[PDB]
């Protein structure tokens, strides 16, 4: 996860165009700086959530929780849910809306989480955080039926490796490699560069 | 009311699809018979009901409200205004005008 | 259009819900239903629909 | 704005029962796609959750109209509904999705979501509407009740002894009977018998 | 056992209750249709006059004709009696120790004295929790009677 | 120590000689006495204590509660006594959970923790041995159950000695205990002996027979010890100084004076209130039942007046104690008409109606608790000479924060006090009947 | 309908239906209803009413 | 996401310091701005015939 930001940092100073075709570089990153940076991995997290919402629209209503636990957009993710809810085209609503993890007893967040009673858990934390969260959920009882998990690239990114404790059946979803060849991405980009 | 009333969502949209920019067109549609029914509040509507009268109002007024002046917050006069209009009621002025 | 005379159908019945013969969610289901009869809403549904 | 493809090439992945990201679905352009229309049941069936049920549509109990496709959503006070697009000859069940349902039965079902605390799946019957019995095999919602496709059948369905041997209902909510609607008139007899 | 116990209650026109004749039998009567009015001897409880709790009486009406049909149809024999304390049946919560839905006619059934209730007994949630109701003979709603 | 009384029960079983106790462990609540055993305990029956807990909860109108119990004696009945007491009442109070647990092997903590974690209820009744209470409270402190808005209520046993209090107990812990005056050898013995002599007085009256019996356990029990059996009733019916020592079937005193006690700040046990006869004196010794901030759940004493339909005073059922269902209590000191001072016992008439209902609805959103009473002087606010009257006076005297009712609005009162937006259309009007109709031949 | 000095208020409320009663383990329960249904469909019930 | 605009937003905006019009008074608006005591009490009806 960190890698993208680092290369992005180099981009802010250099002004040399950069992009990436696979893996972590392709994995999403925090808001791009005013000076243009490298940027192929990033997608509107909002959009990503609207994708997830489409899944929610099919089978999800009154989502259990959306929590700004870790990494980029804790504040940013928070707004969109509101933006999605703001249209008020349908009948949307939220039950759980908190933040936090590691610094103190997990419990202040946990006791608050105990209060919410809803159908789908929304996750915006890194796989590392998530690892702990998995541990939290089993104790919490979130792992039990009626508490579906919506998981982004933040965790999903390690396709090769899934923490056993990851209470499965919750939706984990991001881009898939077989569909598109990793090598395939590079030529096209080069072509784009040429056309640019 | 239709928005907040999920109970009326059906009606909310049913209504929305036929809405007008103004009363002159909204009253006209019923008068023109373009639209079979029109929904609005009493102060603006009843006077018109008297004005033409082919058209009629029906049922019982719902969602009662009392008119008041709108001003930006903290207006040091609103309170006085409230007292003034209060007096207008007290002295029958408001009443006399209506 | 009107009903016959008073409107007595002359066939007497009320609506019913299926359950697997083996299944009995209905005996448990029954309890919830009656109070519902007793509750004002049936009449609200009546007035509603 | 992320430099990323404007139309995201996305796929939906589910964490499977045995450490596997089974392909839940894929996203193409504006539309959202899920490979399996039916919701998968975790592990063993628990609490008759999401029991399949088809309610017959009629003026008296339920009513179906199209979902607001402009928004791609169903009316808030209605229930989004599904059915199998008819393909009897075809191997496929067929999909007849995106239709909203209305009525007091629908409302009762809402009461029941809360009251019996059970999730439900609702679809429409294809062969025969209210059960019809011909020769060896019965037809209609009762068929789907017998075949195990449906747990409970809901609608304007009337009660009979035969249904009773096969299955049961303990509700009897409304008074209904065979009837006729006639346009008719009455007239004076003997001019009030000449007073 | 083929023999059966039936409890009922006085409630015209479903159940009429009249004294037997001097010889202990029910007076032969004829309906408007012309079919003989079927009557059964039903044990009666306390009369209007003081005491006299034990008596033999005559029962007939809508519910009695239904009983006769059911008995003939399912081929069973029975004996009919009027419910103790003259009531349909409601549970009473706290008279001394907490109490059951043993009030009037319904409790009698709970005791096992009555094997079946044949009367204009309303089907409701409260009662259905403890006993089994058959398909309702009739559909009715509460109203008000005045002068 | 609680266990000593149980040993003594065993002894009663062993020697069939009456024994009673006036203080300490012998006094503590114990398992319902085996009928054969004969014993006296200086504490209020478990059922009685549960009743007091209910009265306390009713007084503060804490409707929703749970019970955490342990396998310690009388736990099953406690539930039963509560089931009857809670069940009989019309009110819809809620029992959330009942928990029975004991520490077994190495998982009691796991199982207890998993079991306790589910609970969400504001008002908790706990029942266990004192030490167990220490462990349960440490566990609750870990769980976060001790913290503000949740409150705990306890029977006699946990409090034990007034002097000793591990601070493991949370503050604001509410519990019942015997009157201090009662807790002296001086009178418990004086009383006990009096009881003995009145039992003996009845030995003189009932049968003219000496109660004296051979006391040795080792020796075969006297056959005539049997007779003492009948003697127990006289024993049960013991009174002296015009005061009842009367016991109850459990063997606790039938009519024992009791005090509602709370844990004051730090280590102090202060009696919040006292219980006399049937009536409960729920004394608000601790006006602020809320930790850390005075501002939270701000008080809003409210005064009103009766007018139909809006605010209706009704007289509550005498038999069906306290307001039923919708009616909310309103009290005005029962001012004697004869008394100029007219100092009064607050009235017990329940206010209900549209105005009350609006307050009830608004209050939930507001989430602020409030006290409601009735006005005495001046009715609807009135300016007579230089001084105002009515509810407005109590609003000005700060005896009422907000006044509710059929009260109309005017410039003077808007000047003196801020008013809510009017929720109804009203005013001056006329009520009369029209005499006749006019005919014009215009057909 | 029998005593012309008495009349009903028009409104009908708490709509409800009467039924036969047996203990839950009665072996005549299945038979008792089937019979009731048959009598309704046959017209026997109409003859009695 | 946007201010109510129109007559009111101009008011928030400060285009018009004070709004003199026959406007109904409601809580959704009320949080944003101060409102005077209401002059008239009009209720919604459906104007058609
Ligand atoms: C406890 O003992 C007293 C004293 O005997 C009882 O009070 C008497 O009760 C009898 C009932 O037969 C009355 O006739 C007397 O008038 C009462 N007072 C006397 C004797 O002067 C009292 O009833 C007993 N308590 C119980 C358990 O009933």
């Amino acid at each position: 996860e960190a890698i993208a930001q680092i290369l992005d940092f180099v981009s802010s100073q250099t002004f040399i165009p950069i992009l990436g075709i696979h893996g972590g570089s392709s994995m999403i990153m925090a808001d791009k700086d005013e000076m243009s940076t490298f940027f192929q991995f990033g997608a509107s997290i909002k959009q990503q959530a609207t994708v997830m919402l489409n899944i929610m629209e099919e089978y999800d209503w009154h989502v259990f929780s959306v929590i700004t636990s870790n990494f980029p957009g804790y504040r940013d993710f928070i707004s969109f849910i509101k933006t999605t809810v703001d249209n008020s085209f349908v009948g949307w609503e939220v039950q759980n809306y908190i933040t936090l993890d590691t610094s103190y007893t997990d419990a202040q967040t946990l006791t608050q989480l105990k209060k919410i009673h809803s159908s789908v858990i929304l996750l915006y934390c890194s796989k590392d955080e998530a690892t702990y969260i998995f541990e939290e959920a089993r104790s919490l009882g979130l792992m039990g039926y009626g508490f579906v998990w919506i998981v982004p690239s933040l965790v999903t990114g390690n396709t090769d490796i899934i923490p056993y404790e990851f209470p499965s059946g919750l939706v984990s979803v991001s881009y898939d490699d077989w569909d598109y060849g990793i090598e395939a991405r590079v030529r096209d980009g080069l072509g784009i560069i040429t056309t640019a | 009311y239709f928005r907040r009333q999920v109970e009326l969502s059906t009606m909310y949209r049913h209504m929305e699809k036929h809405n007008y920019e103004s009363a002159a067109e909204a009253i006209q549609a019923v008068r023109d018979n373009k639209l079979h029914a029109f929904i609005w509040d009493s102060a603006v509507l009843e006077f018109e009901a008297s004005q033409d009268c082919d058209l009629v109002t029906t049922g019982e007024l719902f969602f009662r409200s009392g008119f008041g002046i709108g001003m930006r917050k903290d207006s040091p006069w609103k309170q006085e205004v409230s007292l003034n209009i209060l007096k207008s009621h007290e002295n029958g002025f408001m009443e006399e005008l209506d | 259009l009107v009903t016959i005379g008073s409107g007595y159908i002359f066939a007497t019945t009320g609506y019913g819900i299926a359950l697997q013969k083996g299944s009995r969610w209905k005996r448990p289901i029954d309890l919830a239903l009656l109070q519902f009869v007793g509750d004002g809403e049936m009449e609200e549904l009546e007035k509603l629909w | 704005e992320d430099g990323y493809q404007a139309n995201p090439k996305l796929v939906v992945l589910l964490l499977n029962m045995e450490r596997e990201w089974e392909k839940v679905g894929k996203w193409e352009a504006k539309s959202l796609n899920m490979k399996y229309p039916v919701w998968p049941r975790i592990d063993s069936d628990h609490d008759d959750n999401h029991l399949s049920i088809v309610t017959l549509e009629e003026a008296p109990f339920v009513i179906v109209e199209n979902i607001d496709y402009l928004t791609g959503t169903c009316v808030r006070n209605t229930v989004p509904c599904r059915k199998y697009f008819r393909l009897a000859n075809s191997t496929t069940e067929g999909t007849s999705v995106k239709k909203c349902c209305k009525g007091f039965c629908i409302d009762i079902l809402k009461k029941l979501s809360k009251t019996v605390k059970f999730t439900y799946d609702l679809y429409l019957v294809t062969n025969g509407k209210h059960g019809k019995k011909i020769k060896n095999v019965w037809n209609g919602m009762i068929g789907e009740v017998v075949y195990k496709r449906a747990v409970m059948a809901v609608g304007s369905l009337t009660i009979n002894e035969e249904r009773s041997v096969a299955v049961d209902f303990s509700v009897p909510f409304v008074e209904t009977g065979i009837s006729v609607m006639v346009s008719r008139s009455a007239g004076t007899v003997s001019p009030s018998a000449f007073l | 056992s083929t023999r059966l116990k039936i409890v009922t209650i006085h409630q015209e026109p479903f159940v009429y209750v009249r004294p037997t004749t001097s010889d202990g039998t029910c007076r032969e009567e004829y309906t408007i249709n012309g079919d003989p009015i079927k009557k059964v001897i039903c044990n009666g409880p306390d009369e209007t006059i003081p005491g006299r709790p034990t008596v033999p009486q005559c029962c007939y009406g809508f519910c009695v004709d239904l009983l006769i049909k059911l008995a003939r149809e399912m081929d069973f024999t029975y004996e009919v009696h009027l419910v103790a304390d003259g009531k349909f049946g409601t549970q009473e919560r706290v008279n001394n120790s907490n109490a059951a839905a043993w009030n009037g006619m319904m409790g009698e059934l709970l005791s096992g004295q009555a094997d079946m209730i044949v009367a204009p007994l309303t089907i409701n949630n409260e009662r259905a929790q403890y006993i089994e109701f058959s398909k309702p003979f009739k559909y009715q709603g509460l109203t008000i009677l005045v002068k | 120590q609680e266990a000593i009384a149980q040993i003594l029960d065993f002894i009663s079983v062993q020697t069939l000689t009456p024994i009673l106790g006036i203080h300490g462990g012998s006094s503590m609540i114990m398992a319902d006495k085996e009928e054969a055993s004969m014993f006296f305990q200086f504490g209020p029956s478990i059922e009685q204590q549960a009743s007091v807990m209910l009265n306390i909860m009713e007084e503060y109108d804490w409707y929703i509660f749970s019970i955490v119990t342990t396998y310690f004696p009388g736990y099953q009945d406690f539930e039963n006594k509560v089931r009857s007491t809670i069940e009989n009442s019309f009110v819809g109070w809620e029992l959330e959970e009942v928990i029975h647990l004991d520490m077994s092997l190495d998982d009691i903590d796991s199982k207890i923790q998993n079991q306790l974690k589910k609970l969400q209820s504001p008002v908790i009744l706990l029942y266990c041995t004192k030490e167990e209470a220490t462990y349960i409270f440490e566990v609750a402190h870990s769980v976060g159950l001790t913290g503000y808005g949740f409150t705990w209520i306890v029977p006699s046993l946990v409090a034990g000695d007034t002097d000793t209090v591990p601070d493991e107990f949370p503050t604001g812990l509410i519990s019942v205990s015997y009157d201090e005056w009662d807790y002296d050898l001086p009178a418990r013995v004086r009383d006990g002996i009096a009881i003995i002599t009145t039992a003996a007085s009845t030995m003189l009256s009932e049968h003219n027979s000496i109660p004296q019996s051979k006391s040795s356990c080792n020796n075969i029990q006297e056959s005539r010890v049997y007779e003492a059996h009948m003697l127990k009733r006289y024993l049960i019916n013991v009174t002296f100084e015009g005061r009842d020592l009367s016991f109850s079937e459990d063997g606790y005193q039938m009519h024992p004076k009791l005090v509602i006690i709370l844990l004051n700040q730090e280590r102090k046990w202060e009696r919040v209130g006292k219980y006399k006869d049937r009536s409960l004196k729920m004394w608000p010794v601790f006006d602020l039942y809320p930790n850390s901030e005075e501002h939270k759940d701000e008080h809003l004493s409210i005064v009103t007046l009766e007018e139909a339909p809006f605010v209706i005073v009704e007289d509550v059922d005498p038999l069906s104690g306290t307001c039923m269902r919708n009616t909310v209590p309103c009290r005005k000191q029962i001012r004697p008409e004869n008394r100029t001072e007219e100092g009064g016992n607050y009235i017990k008439r329940c206010c209900k109606g549209f105005c009350i209902d609006i307050l009830k609805k608004i209050a939930k959103t507001v989430k602020f608790t409030y006290d409601l009473y009735l006005v005495t002087n001046g009715k609807h606010g009135k300016k007579i000479n230089g001084v105002w009257n009515g509810m407005i006076g109590e609003v000005v005297t700060k005896r009422a924060y907000m006044a509710v009712g059929s009260l109309t609005i005017n410039e003077e009162r808007s000047e003196v006090v801020d008013f809510s937006v009017p929720f109804i259309e009203t005013g001056i009007s006329v009520m009369v009947s029209r005499s006749n109709g006019t005919v014009s031949p215009s057909a």
